[PDB]
RNA sequence: GCUGGUUCCCUCCGAAGUUUCCCUCAGGAUAGCUGGCGCUCUCCGCAGUUUUAUCCGGUAAAGCGAAUGAUUAGAGGUCUUGGGGCCGAAACGAUCUCAACCUAUUCUCAAACUUUAAAUGGGUAAGAAGCCCGGCUCGCUGGUGUGGAGCCGGGCGUGGAAUGCGAGUGCCUAGUGGGCCACUUUUGGUAAGCAGAACUGGCGCUGCGGGAUGAACCGAACGCCGGGUUAAGGCGCCCGAUG
RNA sequence: AAUCCGACUGUUUAAUUAAAACAAAGCAUCGCGAAGGCCCGCGGCGGGUGUUGACGCGAUGUGAUUUCUGCCCAGUGCUCUGAAUGUCAAAGUGAAGAAAUUCAAUGAAGCGCGGGUAAACGGCGGGAGUAACUAUGACUCUCUUAAGGUAGCCAAAUGCCU
RNA sequence: AGGGAACGGGCUUGGCGGAAUCAGCGGGGAAAGAAGACCCUGUUGAGCUUGACUCUAGUCUGGCACGGUGAAGAGACAUGA
RNA sequence: UGCCAGGUGGGGAGUUUGACUGGGGCGGUACACCUGUCAAACGGUAACGCAGGUGUCCUAAGGCGAGCUCAGGGAGGACAGAAACCUCCCGUGGAGCAGAAGGGCAAAAGCUCGCUUGAUCUUGAUUUUCAGUACGAAUACAGACCGUGAAAGCGGGGCCUCACGAUCCUUCUGACCUUUUGGGUUUUAAGCAGGAGGUGUCAGAAAAGUUACCACAGGGAUAACUGGCUUGUGGCGGCCAAGCGUUCAUAGCGACGUCGCUUUUUGAUCCUUCGAUGUCGGCUCUUCCUAUCAUUGUGAAGCAGAAUUCACCAAGCGUUGGAU
RNA sequence: GUCUACGGCCAUACCACCCUGAACGCGCCCGAUCUCGUCUGAUCUCGGAAGCUAAGCAGGGUCGGGCCUGGUUAGUACUUGGAUGGGAGACCGCCUGGGAAUACCGGGUGCUGUAGGCUU
RNA sequence: CACAUGUUCC
RNA sequence: CGCGGGGUGGAGCAGCCUGGUAGCUCGUCGGGCUCAUAACCCGAAGGCGUCGGUUCAAAUCCGGCCCCCGCAACCA
């Protein structure tokens, strides 16, 4: 699916519709020092094999695409994520498809 | 190579005609539904001898063909090759099924065998029209066609003029007074409800 | 097992009648519905938003809430152990005035007219409705002629 | 979570093999059915019922000369075209046709077709929680103390169809979650004492008279007895009764 | 008089199977020069082989004699070398920060990469063209994955049709 | 023979039946011997195998400590024309 | 040698090896959903019942506003004909609306343009499966910021019916948000609310085989015998009569059709038995049936004799020795 | 009686052809500078009023089609409940109540709300 | 460093 | 999930680390050579997976995407 790089939508802090910068959010590093990671590293330390299960029954062939709305208006800089239905193709701000054009 | 007619004599299931869903059906054995001197007017075959069923059963296409040939075979010999006009008034549309073996009934749905004709009580099976001197030639020939059909059938000579829906004792005067116009196998009923220019087309 | 869809088996339920398709008449939209009005449900296939479920089709309810362009009513639905007085939101095209109540209201007005009347007279006029009584024995006449004899028909095979 | 067993009497009430979920299918939980404990009122209120008005259907039936799909046969057509020829250099010039197409007919249908369209059914309403008045509030809507809603005060009893029944309500709670048969409707299967659905009634849980015998068939349901009379069945003997 | 199997003597399921099964001499491999090869042992400057030294020890496959043991290292194994170097943990090094911490370079063995090995496990088909009747193919080309069953043998203890 | 839970010694309708026994005999008593092992279920196990999921003995490699002494060389960094 | 770190490691250890199923296994998903039908005219309603479809796609195929009519057919017009392009007429939609199907739609919900991101933020209520619990989907609202249109209004995704996922953990986002446990500051960390990373066995374990060396608890809730219902199949017997029989349907036959019997075949079902009914054949022996091979008695033949066919009463007596 | 503007019911209103329209009207019609949009004032928008019922529209007619409403079809088909009814079955008959749809044959071819006109 | 072969009777 | 590498005429390999000609074989149309066949020698097609940029100039150096395999990894 195609979404533009710019979208004028609502902003929480200002309270008015303002233009926003559109980009795709990607998963960050686990940071190795979370409560669950520290709990899991202590539990897996020592003998006993492995304590928590490993999910190995994947069935989804896609992911829910997520945007990252950046507020372009200065001194606000409010970030937000908007959820869009599942798809396996995703690009930004290109090929507006030119309705009424050559098919070949 | 097929099962006997005892298996499919009764109307057991809902009507299952050959359609978009019911595809892959082998062609019915009966193709020609009327023969004889079919290119004939209604003024020369005013008998209308009928075959009437008496039970609520199923008539297979090969059973209709069996009674088509034997009734026609003697009827040609009796009065002549073109002294009659016969019809069958059952067109086999219901499709019967087979659960073919080589598992049991693990996912057992039928496959088409052929067509079959649903009949009600008192519905005409076979219609024969000819002249008045061949009345006994039609009745006993229809008795020969009873043996090709399962169940009980009765022989009735109708009071209709030919293959029309009008009574034979009063068919003449509407022709003379011009309320009926023959068109080959049938007749045209002329009501007094059309344009008057159609009335001016006749009566002149 | 059948599916659990919202519009299962609504091939003939949510379908417009013969030669009644096209633009919806405007008299159904601009009808007025107060609180407590007796309202029956008939789903219309042209409009789709605010469409009631097929289990309420043909049922009647009572108005408890009136919004801008929809009316909330309380219907009586029975589900396998009891009748639920449940609350549904439905658009106007599925809303018609039920005339089952209208026969009772016109009777109350006529009874109260006959209650104020004959109050100065005191006569006990029959006020309640009564079922069909016996047919009040009467004389029947024939004008000279005798009742003509009827006869069962002889059997002839029509087919 | 699987078999076997589970110890005195009497009285009263008394089921289910079903909804949903669970690596659930020999099992549990949850709803349903039941029992007990009670409570709030009576000496208006509620009905596996009917009637009066009001809507809902798309099933049986019927139709295709009405739509969609399938389909038989003859008629009248004209150039709307074409294959075989024939008089033609050729020509919608002529000419017998034969083909598809068109127009009025005609035979037969459709669980996944329908113009129509039942019977049986499903909701309502049949008054006091209803009417008719007069007036206040509104921050909602507003040519208009407009509309709507809510508050007050007041008057109407002639209990506003039939029939019958004293009603409502709150706690725990066992057992059940393998069902089967039959009138009718009906799916798969040739058929089955086969498998799978709907309503109702039975066996399960139930004895009794009868069908010689007996799950489910007909009648009829049960504290212990006497008299009388019957249902369904019967009345040559077995065997009560037409000896 | 013949066929099959096992060469044979021998042993085997005490208590249903004495054999075509096991073993066997022969044959062909693999590892090891002793701080070693194989193995035991919780442990030790431990122990068995070993009171032993490649004509030995330990692990294998086949099964007398005769004859022969063909092709294939693509796959799975085993083994060889190697800054020609992708990946690569701990520890150590450098940088930032108030520090925990983060980043970077470096980066062993082993996996990859490249050779060898089938008396290692194993596998050994089609298609198309093609010889003076037809048929067939002496010959030529291609893949899948590396060749396509060579010498021999049989309707076998191995062939469904039978 | 019938029906029954779909093959009765008991029930029904019939055939009918007479103390106590001896020697054989294997038709039946769905004879006895053993909670079927063939089949299935159990969220019951056991033996064995591997490309099953977790581990682990053993083994190889690297670091730290036991670990001292001297001499060259060499790689990177750095200084740097 | 001791301790760490990495590799190898069925040599050894523990555990697993889903469910539905006309027995099991194989095959399929009837395991999560959607349409029409079965479905018996409210609704609900089953089978490995039927035809199917889904785990997508869309910056527009969403939201307004504006203008047109589509499929198809007829008449014409240089190339141009059956279909290239233009005009006129008919055209209830027979086209199109993303998909499977159903419903619905004509100055639209379809085709073409202009502008936009209501596919934005936040409470609650209701419907759909329902236990009337969730998830998902949807329906009216309410509070705001907007888009569009002149305005009324329309729009908080797709014309409607499906296009999807709990706990814990992780990631990101937001507040001049709380704690960081003696007080203060900072980094960090734990929270609150929202979204995402998925459990397809789809209300969500982390999971390969074999046993003929096997064992245990059970099941006739369930197969491999017989028996029981039925007779698809096998075998057998009939009815009509187009013809064969040198001419002649019926001496003997008999197609195309059609009606029945049998449990000496295979099927179908699981009703009996898994606290056991010993599971193939051959040998020996007893009895019974006729759908009669021969013998007794007969009738009819395309019965000259002989030999040989069809039919009847008829089970009394026989139906062999051997090779494989 | 009739028309215009806005409608309600949405064919008794639609469809095909023919005839008649006095007055007001509705329209046909004449132009393109301005507002407006096209390839073109054909459409739309604007500025008008020389002609006209030719067309649209209104009314009437067709042994008209269609549509609406009735009779027939027919108490037929079907169907609630019942029987120790028949029949080997298939199916059918009876009691009890309810009750259809074709073909075919008749009648009709728009009412009506508000505001504003004409027939003064 | 390669070079293979020229259908039969006369 | 992060460290890599590679996609090339009708088909198989370079040219890439460094930008300057898209090349070499094999199949095809032919031309030569030998008296002729065979063999051999030659001319011609037809192509850097995709987007953008740095640059005098790109297949080449870069960044992002489609198709593969090498590894090391794994609590919804
Ligand atoms: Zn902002």
């Amino acid at each position: 699916v195609n979404v533009p790089k710019t979208r004028r939508t609502f902003c929480k802090k200002c309270g008015k519709h303002q233009p926003h910068k559109v980009t795709q959010y990607k998963k960050g590093k686990d940071s190795l020092y979370a409560q669950g990671k520290r709990r899991y590293d202590r539990k897996q330390s020592g003998y006993g094999g492995q304590t928590k299960p490993i999910f190995r029954k994947k069935a989804k062939t896609t992911k829910k695409i997520v945007l990252r709305l950046e507020c372009v208006e200065p001194n606000c800089r409010s970030k937000r994520m908007l959820a869009i239905k599942r798809c396996k193709h995703f690009e930004l701000g290109g090929d507006k498809k030119r309705k009424g054009q050559v098919i070949q | 190579g097929r099962r006997p007619a005892r298996c499919y004599r009764y109307c057991k299931n809902k009507p299952y005609p050959k359609s978009r869903f019911c595809r892959g059906v082998p062609d019915a054995k009966i193709r020609i539904f009327d023969l004889g001197r079919k290119k004939a007017k209604v003024d020369e075959f005013p008998l209308c001898g009928h075959m009437v069923s008496d039970e609520y059963e199923q008539l297979s296409s090969e059973a209709l063909e069996a009674a088509r040939i034997c009734a026609n075979k003697y009827m040609v010999k009796s009065c002549g090759k073109d002294g009659f006009h016969i019809r069958v008034r059952l067109h086999p549309f219901h499709v019967i099924r087979i659960n073919k073996m080589l598992t049991g009934m693990r996912g057992a749905f039928g496959k088409p065998q052929g067509t079959v004709a649903r009949v009600h009580i008192g519905q005409v099976i076979m219609s024969i029209r000819t002249k008045l001197q061949n009345k006994e030639h039609v009745v006993e020939a229809l008795r020969r066609a009873k043996f090709k059909f399962p169940g009980r059938q009765k022989i009735h000579i109708s009071k209709k003029w030919g293959f029309t829906k009008f009574n034979a004792d009063e068919f003449e005067d509407m022709v003379a007074e011009k309320r009926l116009i023959p068109d080959g196998c049938g007749v045209k009923y002329i009501p007094n409800r059309g344009p008057l220019d159609k009335w001016r087309a006749l009566h002149s | 097992t059948n599916t659990k869809g919202k519009r299962r088996g609504t091939r003939y339920m949510f379908s417009r009648p013969f030669r009644k398709h096209g633009v919806v008449p405007l008299a159904t939209y601009m009808r007025i519905y107060k609180k407590g009005d007796i309202v029956d449900i008939k789903g219309m296939g042209t409009v789709q938003k605010g469409m009631p479920h097929k289990c309420y089709h043909g049922k009647t309810g009572r108005v408890y809430n009136v919004t801008q362009h929809a009316v909330g009513i309380v219907v009586n639905k029975q589900v396998k152990g009891k009748i639920l007085a449940k609350r549904i939101n439905v658009r106007i095209e599925h809303i018609k005035h039920s005339k089952s109540r209208d026969s009772f209201l016109k009777r109350v007005k006529e009874n109260d007219q006959k209650k104020k009347e004959a109050k100065e007279k005191g006569t006990w006029v029959q006020l309640k409705r009564q079922p069909a009584p016996p047919r009040e024995a009467h004389f029947v006449r024939t004008n000279g002629k005798e009742p003509e004899l009827l006869e069962p028909i002889p059997y002839e095979f029509m087919a």
